[PDB]
């Protein structure tokens, strides 16, 4: 009996600890995952504007070589 | 503080912002030489949104004023408030866009964005919380359409993370005589659909039509045009620079009224339109969802409302203005998208516009908008196919492919509203 | 010992902070300064108040409460406001952006900058505790912070806390009040992600508030602070076993033994009653059994649902002010036989009843009467559930066209989390229907 009682104890804290350990998982696994993703957004977006840029580099390099025709 | 970074660029964008910053510089309580002079704590509880505040107890516009020509700010400099602007925030250069888009996109506006963009750096490193930027332009022009979009994307490399909203004057036939302006519309729509959050969608078509039909004016001006559009203006930043719990920031109005990202023009309107020489809350409400009360040549009853917003200001009762609203949405739900419940949203400002007892201001998200860009699509294709005066535009490096990409991307937006008009929850 | 510590979280749970804590000064004698003069231990003290406020050694006491959000200016009231010298300046914390209604921006993008400070003041708390039994937690299903940084706030309870008991009062939204097109998004999403680490929640549906201040109190447009004060007397209902003592008295860990039968199921209705103005209780005494009636009236539950077209799994009934067994037996056998009472077959039909003593009170300038009697009835019902299916079913029309999803995405968030959040509300719905069907 008094195994059954050590072995009920033990249970309720390794039970209560895994919960703990679990939810810091998921949640380091959110987080990061959730930075990682709005990151991705944002180069994204800048990846987009600076090809604009660079499109405006052409358009202005064109205008120059037909005032040179 | 969340404060708003104020851009006005061009001839028009430079005269309606002038008349904004008059207008709601009065709704505040300050004066030409920016002291405060009114009666009312609610005016100064959110005065950091649109104004910094400098030694002497004065209040500053944060705006920035751009031109290819010194012409219409120097008018501006002359107007009434105008020594109310900081003398540094005038950014103006000396050739001139011409009415030529590629002139403000890529040649002399691109050779003055560095020194506007020292303005908006220097106005923006000083804000508490900066919430985005509002710009004034037109879209028929050279500086404000061409350098306006431009200025729009080099600030949004470097802002990414704030929203960029515009007031976008829309050209029309009926004000203008310029035939190239669909041209620099469309460019600037290319342009608005991947770069800004939020536009209002000013139609000079629809402005000229409540001035000659409602109005009764014969020969409107600009400033009977401007008249409209300053006390739009005013309605539609009602909320974000007086106490309120609805819309009271630009992100959670986009939040509100985008449901997908490229369908961000708005449709705006104003309760009541009467000429000088000529009100209950179920009129003041059945008016603002008039087709004849649009600053956007458009009939909502062509179309579908993803998203409403309704300012009403005034002295009025609340229960009132909650059982017409609710009304007005029974009596039409089917121009309100089911698979958007509660679609419409209303708030209330204690504070009435200048020389009115109580006012409506509409911000209508409506499928209908497609009607404003099919017009500009068809006057741009009715010059296209004709090549009228591309050499303009090629001659300063532009070909005709980047024509063609503006046009099908248009020509998509429509596609996209027509898709969510006609989509159905069953 | 036995300390609650509450957590208020955006503008809802910060306004309903506001009013909860007033009306607990009036309840207690606790002067705006935090003075209390019949408190004769200065200090410190083990009376039944302690368990929500502690005392300094200059005689203030101060609630055990923390106020979040992510914007300052709800939260800049109450730093000038009259109660300002209740609370020590770090239990106020604030940001300087909001969520933008975004559930996404309050339990990522934002909230993340501000959560180490939160729980580092809820630690500050917690260690002037010497027996805390667990945590209140205040906020809206519908604003971004309310949902987004409650759930995140709420998962590192879990962690730093345990088991720690952790309860919720969830402002549930309402189209007369509500300030976003988003918020059946933020609701499922916080519901889903809370789920796990909620042992008990009270919903309160503002619709079900804003209707009893029209109907009951004549109030033709209620505002945010009508639908306060009824609120924090609901709360101060529920609360008041933890805060006063008495024979009768029956703690709240009691009424929950019987409130969840499975840890999903742990979200009782509220029903409160007597809600009467001034002029109407005039002259007019409402009886034990004329508010345990009032208490089986759909019109003055907490949340829009028909019982009577459900099963029960608990039923309790909470009183407070001049109340006695007997006429509570006498009120419930009456009810008994007149009602639409059907239990689940594997559950005891006996309504569980506590009496508090303590009379209720009313804040000044307030519209509720002040009664000699009142009762909150905390029942355990398959009716709640209608509330889960009204706002399923707008997040069903929504994200079926992906309307606004991109304001979620944009931020970080994947589509696959609005399925995850979907689909466990799916399973909630249908852990609600199978708890009501009858044993083979
Ligand atoms: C029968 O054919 C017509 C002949 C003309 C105008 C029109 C038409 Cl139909 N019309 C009524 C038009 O609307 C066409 C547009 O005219 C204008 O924008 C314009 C602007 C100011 C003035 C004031 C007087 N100055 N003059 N001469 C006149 C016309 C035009 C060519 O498409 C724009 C260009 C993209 C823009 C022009 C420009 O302004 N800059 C720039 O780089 O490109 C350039 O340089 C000053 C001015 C050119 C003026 C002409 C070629 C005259
Ligand atoms: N009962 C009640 N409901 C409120 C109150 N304030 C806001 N709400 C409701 O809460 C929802 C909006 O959420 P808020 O709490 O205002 O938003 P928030 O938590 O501050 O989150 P963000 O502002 O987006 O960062 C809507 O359904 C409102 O009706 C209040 O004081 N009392
Ligand atoms: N409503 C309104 N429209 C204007 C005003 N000024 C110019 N516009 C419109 O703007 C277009 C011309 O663009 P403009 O601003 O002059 O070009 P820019 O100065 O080079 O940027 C035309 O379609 C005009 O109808 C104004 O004060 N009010
Ligand atoms: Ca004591
Ligand atoms: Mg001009
Ligand atoms: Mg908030």
């Amino acid at each position: 009996k008094r195994e059954h009682e050590r072995e009920v104890i033990q249970k309720a804290i390794e039970e209560n600890n895994n919960f703990i350990k679990m939810a810091k998982e998921k949640l380091a696994q959110k987080m990061e995952s959730n930075k990682e993703n709005r990151e991705a957004h944002l180069a994204a977006m800048l990846e987009r504007l600076q090809e604009k840029d660079k499109h405006a580099e052409e358009v202005r390099k064109n205008k120059e070589l037909k005032e040179e025709a | 503080m969340r404060e708003i970074v104020h851009i006005q660029a061009g001839q028009c964008g430079n005269q309606i912002g002038a008349k904004f910053w008059e207008v709601i510089s009065d709704e505040h309580g300050i004066d030409p030489t920016g002291s405060y002079h009114g009666d009312s704590d609610l005016q100064l509880e959110r005065i950091n949104v649109y104004y910094n505040e400098a030694t002497g107890n004065k209040y500053v516009p944060r705006a920035i004023l751009v031109d290819l020509e010194p012409g219409t700010m120097d008018s501006v400099r002359s107007g009434p408030f105008g020594q109310i602007f900081r003398p540094d925030n005038f950014v103006f250069g000396q050739s001139g866009a011409g009415n030529n888009w590629a002139k403000g996109h890529y040649t002399e506006g691109a050779e003055l964005v560095d020194s506007v963009l020292d303005v908006v750096r220097k106005e923006s490193e000083s804000c508490d919380c900066l919430q985005g930027f509002q710009l004034t332009h037109s879209l028929g022009g050279g500086t404000g359409s061409g350098m306006g979009t431009l200025l729009i994307s080099k600030i949004r490399e470097e802002y990414p993370d704030r929203i960029m909203n515009t007031f976008s004057v829309m050209p029309s036939p009926k004000v203008s005589d310029t035939v190239v302006e669909p041209y620099n519309a469309t460019l600037s729509v290319h342009q608005l659909v991947e770069n800004t959050d939020e536009t209002y969608c000013i139609d000079n078509e629809a402005l000229y039509d409540i001035c000659f039909r409602t109005l009764k004016l014969t020969t409107p001006t600009y400033g009977d045009l401007n008249h409209l559009v300053s006390a739009t203006m005013s309605g539609v930043t009602t909320c974000l620079r007086f106490p309120g719990q609805l819309n009271a920031d630009l992100r959670k109005l986009a939040v509100n009224m985008v449901p997908f990202p490229r369908l961000h023009f708005f449709m705006p309107g104003f309760a009541p339109l009467t000429s000088r020489g000529s009100l209950t809350v179920p009129e003041l409400t059945q008016q603002m969802f008039d087709s004849k009360n649009m600053m956007a040549a458009c009939d909502p009853r062509h179309g579908r409302y993803l998203t409403v917003a309704a300012i009403f200001r005034g002295r009025m009762s609340m229960k009132e203005v909650d059982e017409q609203m609710l009304n007005v949405q029974n009596k039409n739900s089917s121009y309100f998208v089911e698979w958007i419940p509660n679609n419409v949203k209303t708030a209330v400002c204690d504070i009435p516009p200048r020389g009115l007892k109580m006012s409506a201001t509409f911000i209508g998200n409506s499928t209908a908008i497609q009607e404003l860009f099919k017009r500009i699509s068809e006057q741009f294709t009715a010059m296209f196919r004709r090549k009228a005066f591309l050499h303009w535009y090629t001659g300063e490096g532009m070909d005709e492919m980047e024509f063609t990409e503006a046009e099908s991307n248009m020509n998509d937006l429509v596609s996209e509203y027509q898709q969510y008009q006609d989509a159905t929850a069953d | 010992m036995r300390e609650c510590i509450s957590i208020h979280v955006g503008q809802a749970g910060v306004q309903i902070g506001n009013a909860c804590w007033e009306l607990y000064c009036l309840e207690h004698g606790i002067q705006p300064d935090g003075q209390m003069p019949s408190d004769k231990t200065i200090g410190g003290g083990d009376d039944s108040f302690n368990t929500f406020f502690s005392e300094t050694g200059a005689g203030k006491h101060v609630p055990r409460a923390v106020f979040v959000d992510l914007e300052p200016t709800v939260i800049d009231e109450v730093r000038t406001g009259t109660y300002r010298q209740l609370f020590h300046p770090e239990q106020l914390i604030t940001g300087k952006e909001d969520a933008a209604n975004n559930y996404a921006r309050g339990h990522y993008t934002i909230g993340k900058e501000i959560i180490d400070l939160v729980l580092d003041r809820i630690r500050k708390l917690a260690d002037q505790c010497t027996g805390l039994q667990g945590f209140l937690v205040f906020h809206s299903f519908g604003g971004g912070t309310g949902s987004g940084f409650t759930s995140l706030l709420m998962e590192r309870l879990s962690v730093d806390y345990g088991k720690k008991s952790k309860l919720e009062f969830s402002i549930y939204p309402a189209p007369q009040v509500s300030t976003a097109v988003v918020e059946p998004y933020n609701s499922i999403l916080t519901t889903h992600t809370t789920l796990e680490h909620s042992d008990c929640a009270f919903m309160v549906d503002n619709e079900a508030i804003y209707d009893i201040c029209r109907r009951n109190l004549d109030i033709e447009r209620p505002t945010y602070t009508n639908l306060n004060r009824l609120i924090s007397q609901i709360v101060s209902s529920i609360t008041a076993s933890l805060r006063f003592d008495g024979a009768l008295n029956v703690d709240l860990t009691e009424f929950q033994t019987n409130l969840v039968p499975y840890p999903r199921i742990h979200f009782p209705l509220a029903t409160y009653a007597p809600v009467i103005s001034a002029e109407k209780a005039y002259h007019e005494q409402l009886s034990v059994a004329e508010i345990t009636n009032a208490c089986f009236e759909p019109a003055n539950q907490m949340v829009k649902c028909d019982p009577r077209h459900g099963k029960y799994m608990a039923c309790c009934l909470l009183y407070r002010g001049d109340v006695v067994p007997k006429d509570v037996n006498a009120a419930i056998a009456t009810i008994k036989t007149k009602r639409s009472i059907q239990f689940v077959d594997w559950c005891p039909t006996g309504f569980k009843v506590g009496i508090n003593y303590q009379p209720p009170t009313v804040v000044p300038g307030g519209d509720l009467a002040k009664v000699q009697r009142a009762v909150c009835m905390l029942s355990n019902t398959t009716a709640i559930a209608e509330a889960w299916a009204r706002l399923d079913h707008k997040f069903d029309l929504m994200y079926a066209k992906r309307a606004f999803v991109h304001w979620y995405v944009g931020e970080g968030m994947e589509e696959g989390e609005f399925s995850e959040a979907r689909e466990d509300m799916a399973a909630l719905e249908k852990d609600y229907e199978e708890v009501g069907v009858d044993s083979v």
